């Protein structure tokens, strides 16, 4: 019931041999998965947390010089010397200035000058590291149980709570009166944390790739530092000046943060304040429903009065969502729901709250489904008294079509050959196109890192305009599809 | 600086909403609109030396975008 | 950001030195060097790509060079 | 001598009162009060909305957030007419002595 | 142009092209940036909350 009202929300219907599915499950969206003679539930991941990260690196972002010196030596007497020269902490520079008999000098030449300054760091960039094997990840499970306050509703009070960790590979819960849900999850899979950093810089957080952050031009710590004085890259975040050949000087160049926070864009946020909590990513699980039973089964049907309590809502992906409330003697009992067509000779849809029961008499049982396009009933309950409600449903087969394979399609863009197993059940064919996925995603990934969505449109159309200036037919085809779906990709990226 | 080597090709997004993914989009595209306004002069010799250099109207069209594209950048 | 509109083509100039001539003179050099080493995949696309639309030799390298150095700098 | 500022650039800003204003789906945007106000930053998006956010309709409704802009840092950018330069010059001849 | 104890010449066309929010000049109290989505992120991950 929790994934009722969420945009991005995914139906996966069925089980393989042996009654397990493989789903996978994204951050920010939820999935429902629908099996015959099994309960509907509402898998959200929720929650991923990286324990114990260890510091890589530490970034100086905002400095200060003190404490200024110069040396001057006459022309060609060679270089000038000084004594903070030695300290690590100084940034020094040699230059030349105009010396002679003016400023002292018995030469006429270029006098050779140096000037050292303190490099103080005031701001950090730290940037830490997590092991997988410390990645707490958090899942909620939630069945289609009909409850009055169960429908998107995400205070979880109704829901089960499993946290999967790469200590232990099968996570039960315990649905009460639904058995129990048996997941194998595979937190080691998913982001790829021994390529990623925990990058923190005043009261924010960004994911970002490991590389990425180890080739930041700034002053950096090795991150085991203790003293925290020996900057290595201080010359990145410090200005020489010699205007006109005369005098010398250093100043610090300014603060790094809003620069930094342009650097980040195309990095997700997480929250590094208490806990280095991350929500974003995915998990693939797989989804055993040997132990799963309807609630409710073995109950009679319920053979009095319903009303309506709150008027049928669909939903954005075409699943109506009503509340009945039951008034008849057989209290636990389950409710006779069916969506027929005009003339009540053909059942047209769907339950997604699959076996609803009425629990309590005073309680409103609310149930979702999925009507068909066009004109339907709703009919609720047993001839003698029953609810005969009307329903249209806007849209079309083909458009369900093209959405579904839009769908899939932008999956397989967030996802790579992890798209693959979001719905699949064993398979030959599956498989195979894992395999020939992870393939070209390789390739793909190998010709495309690093570059921006404009370059990917811009290598898209330069290929589709190669291909369609092909006299090889086979070549032709290769490489306008290979440009179609570049273009879609950098259509698709970013955020 | 910086904030010439962002962290947009890294590979690692997800469904989740990037840092600036909405202000980033169209930021560089802004700043090409914006200098070929602001330097016109630069925009017709481009186009020119494109036109002399690609013998077809492709490689025309792709130098001269190209042109105009790095000569902000490295601006 | 600011930082992408670095105050460089705007005449003004004169024998001072100006402020941070330094290290701006070969920075973005260096940037495209450290990206062309650190993403080697493009630039086997990008040297392909120019070696099937440049005609002659002067286009191909001239395709190249703005398609290798446009790359990193449009992200 | 004699500028006269033409602009004042933030550099480091911070927000403050931030508020925000929901609205269901089909209801249109919503609005805030201190959206006529130009010392606050707003912006308009869409959540999802439905049942379990106390809306009744399951679609997108949009939502309005805005925060007050203040400036902690800026940059002054002040000219001068051309009138109120005035260059220094020294001319020394070659005496061959000293002052 | 004058930043923080440090002054630079520069192009005036330049300047009103900075993308930082700015005020007229002759403001004395703030209160009306103009470009203050420059010096904001709006941030909407999913569509729970802005
Ligand atoms: C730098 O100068 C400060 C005074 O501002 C002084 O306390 C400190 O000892 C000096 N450090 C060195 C290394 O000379
Ligand atoms: C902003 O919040 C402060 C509390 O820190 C309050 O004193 C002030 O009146 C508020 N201003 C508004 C809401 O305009
Ligand atoms: C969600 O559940 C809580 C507790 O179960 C309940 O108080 C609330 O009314 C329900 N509906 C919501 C929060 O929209």
């Amino acid at each position: 019931m929790r994934c009722i009202g969420i945009s991005n929300r995914d139906f996966v219907e069925g089980v393989s041999g042996g009654s397990w599915v493989d789903i996978v499950l994204e951050h920010g969206s939820c999935v429902t998965t629908m099996a015959k003679n099994k309960p509907t539930l509402d898998f959200e991941l929720i929650k991923t947390e990286a324990k114990h990260p260890a510091t890589l690196r530490k970034y100086c972002i905002e400095a200060k010089l003190t404490n200024t010196t110069t040396a001057s030596r006459c022309p060609t007497q060679g270089e000038p010397s000084l004594n903070e020269e030695q300290d690590k902490r100084f940034v020094c520079k040699h230059s030349m200035v105009d010396r002679g008999w003016g400023n002292g000098c018995g030469l006429f030449g270029k006098g050779g000058i140096v000037t050292c300054a303190m490099f103080t760091c005031k701001k950090n960039m730290e940037g830490k590291i997590v092991q997988p094997e410390n990645l707490e990840y958090t899942i909620v499970i939630t069945p289609h149980s009909g409850e009055e306050n169960a429908v998107g509703n995400d205070t979880g009070k109704h829901g089960k709570e499993i946290k999967v960790t790469p200590q232990s590979s099968i996570t039960e819960a315990e649905l009460t009166g639904y058995g129990t849900v048996t997941m194998e999850c595979s937190p080691r899979t998913g982001l790829d944390f021994n390529e990623m950093v925990l990058l923190q810089m005043e009261n924010k957080a960004w994911l970002v790739h490991r590389q990425w952050f180890l080739d930041l031009p700034l002053p950096w710590l090795p991150g085991a530092d203790t003293q925290g004085s020996n900057w290595i890259q201080k010359e990145t975040l410090v200005t020489f000046k010699n205007p006109h050949a005369k005098k010398q000087d250093v100043v610090v160049l300014g603060s790094q943060e809003g620069a930094m926070h342009t650097a980040l864009t195309g990095a997700t946020e997480i929250q590094m304040s208490s806990g280095n909590l991350l929500f974003t990513g995915h998990l693939k699980c797989r989804l055993r429903m040997d132990k799963l039973q309807l609630k409710g089964m073995s109950y009679s049907m319920c053979t009095g009065k319903f009303k309506v309590v709150k008027e049928i809502a669909e939903t954005q992906h075409g699943t109506i969502v009503i509340r009945v409330q039951y008034e008849g003697d057989g209290s636990p009992c389950k409710i006779p729901f069916e969506i027929m067509d005009l003339e009540k000779r053909h059942v047209l849809g769907r339950l997604i709250t699959v076996n609803p029961i009425v629990t309590e008499k005073d309680s409103p049982v609310n149930i979702e489904a999925e009507p068909p396009f066009g004109d339907s009933y709703i009919i609720i309950g047993v001839e003698p008294g029953q609810l005969k409600l009307s329903w249209f449903k806007k849209g079309s087969s083909i458009g369900q079509m093209f959405e579904t394979t839009m769908r899939g399609a932008k999956r397989m863009a967030i996802l790579g050959d992890t798209a693959w197993d979001f719905g699949s059940l064993g398979g030959v064919f599956t498989s195979i196109g894992k395999a020939l996925h992870q393939v070209f995603g390789a390739i793909y990934g190998a010709a495309f890192s690093g570059v921006s969505w404009t370059m990917k449109i811009l290598i898209g159309v330069v290929i589709t305009w190669i291909g369609m200036n092909s006299r090889s037919t086979s070549l032709s085809v290769s490489l306008v599809l290979v440009g179609v779906v570049t273009l879609y990709l950098g259509v698709m990226v970013q955020a | 600086s910086v904030a010439l080597v962002p962290h947009v090709g890294m590979g690692l997004e997800t469904r989740t909403e990037t840092w600036m993914s909405s202000e980033g989009a169209w930021k560089h595209a802004q700043r090409i609109e914006t200098w070929v306004l602001r330097h016109p002069g630069f925009t017709i010799m481009a186009a020119i030396l494109a036109y002399t250099i690609g013998t077809t109207y492709f490689q025309r069209v792709l130098i001269f975008i190209l042109l105009t594209a790095v000569a902000p950048s490295m601006t």
